[PDB]
RNA sequence: AGUGGGUAAGAGC
């Protein structure tokens, strides 16, 4: 989460978003104080140095940053927004709402998978990827 | 409008609400008897710091 | 004393002979080596943010966990214990909207 | 064309460069340095470095 | 009983 770069005003969200024309950017919207949004920031510090070639993590928080609000539809407790070249990519997840990551993923693996699968299918122009991964169902058992 | 919508909905919500709120209160105070705040378990170490 | 390189042929004292011989036989693609390690790590980008940012960021998380800090047990997202900001809904219809809303934010 | 000719020269500038023996003390090397008219350090650089700007030095002189 | 978990992406007109 602290450990993250944070952005303040939504004019540095779209420098980030523009500034980046070869790595994907993995957005994360939300509040550092919800547990959620500490999922998140926990996996993605986890992971934001393993794919730093091919990634860059921001970090947002909506209550700061309400620009997007009415656009992105930032209203869960926490999203997930992908972007190559100034173009939101889609995920077919698998739970009807392609847009963005709306729930916390407690594997760090599953994340890499995610990131890896949307650089690959953005940089070959795509702008839905198909997520490695069905989650329409948790796999509880 | 909005202001008096907003008003009428605090003043219907008064009901209870100093009594609920006193009760919440109690019940916080009565969980962090037995567990203390993070930050206080390491009030002293910080001091020490 | 005074001793030729075998690899050199060159009068070179002792002393230094041992280290002649070490930088003597050195692979310049060793030298290659330490300028791409120099610039890959000249390369590298700040992935996290600095100390200013993660000490304000946390308090920041302090202000807000009232739960973990403070003295005061307030909820969960709570502070404590004129002008609104107008967003674009991403509809083109509403983008002229939007632009003279931010035109008449000036100050 | 000049092309050819530029590119060749370098190309035996280089074979002469490989074929020259430099002293490895790194006193000798400042000395030597000094005495060609060059700068011993060019922005802080290895002592590696140095010796490989003495070696292109006496190349092409 | 029941909603969903069933948006192909792309090009400018």
């Amino acid at each position: 989460s602290y450990m993250l770069p944070h952005l303040h005003n939504g004019w540095q969200v779209d420098q980030a978003i523009l500034s980046e024309e070869d790595r994907v950017v993995v957005i994360r919207f939300g509040h550092d104080w919800d547990p959620t949004c500490m999922k998140m920031d926990e996996v993605l510090y986890s992971i934001a140095e393993k794919v730093k070639n091919f990634a860059v993590i921001y970090l947002v928080d909506i209550t700061e940053v309400p620009d997007f609000n009415k656009m992105y539809e930032l209203y869960d407790p926490c999203t997930v927004m992908f972007f190559f070249r100034n173009k939101h990519i889609m995920i077919d997840l698998g739970t009807g709402n392609n847009n963005k990551i709306n729930w916390a993923m407690e594997d760090k693996q599953e994340m890499v998978d995610i990131i890896e699968t949307v650089y690959r299918g953005a940089r070959k122009g795509r702008g839905l990827v198909v997520s490695p991964k069905d989650y329409s169902t948790k796999y509880r058992y | 409008a909005d202001a008096i919508y907003a008003a009428l909905d605090k003043r219907m919500d008064e009901r209870r609400k100093e009594r609920r709120e006193q009760r919440e209160k109690e019940e916080i105070e009565k969980y962090r008897m037995e567990r203390p705040k993070i930050q206080q378990q390491f009030s002293d170490l910080k001091r020490k710091l | 004393e005074y001793l030729v390189s075998p690899i050199t042929g060159e009068k070179i004292p002792a002393s230094k002979m041992q280290e002649h011989m070490r930088i003597g036989l050195l692979d310049p693609r060793w030298l290659e080596q330490r300028d791409r390690s120099i610039r890959e790590k000249q390369s590298d980008d700040e992935v996290y943010a600095p100390g200013l940012d993660i000490e304000s960021s946390l308090k920041q998380l302090a202000e807000r966990r009232t739960d973990i800090f403070g003295v005061e047990e307030t909820a969960i997202g709570k502070k404590i214990g004129p002008e609104e900001k107008v967003t674009w809904d991403g509809h083109s219809g509403s983008m002229a909207r939007t632009q003279q809303a931010a035109q008449a934010n000036i100050t | 064309s000049e092309r050819q000719a530029e590119v060749l020269a370098e190309f035996e500038r280089r074979k002469r460069a490989r074929q020259i023996n430099v002293s490895t003390d790194d006193s000798e090397v400042k000395a030597c340095l000094r005495a060609l008219g060059e700068p011993i350090t060019l922005f802080g650089e290895g002592p590696a470095e140095r010796r490989e700007r003495l070696r292109n030095i006496l190349s092409v002189v």
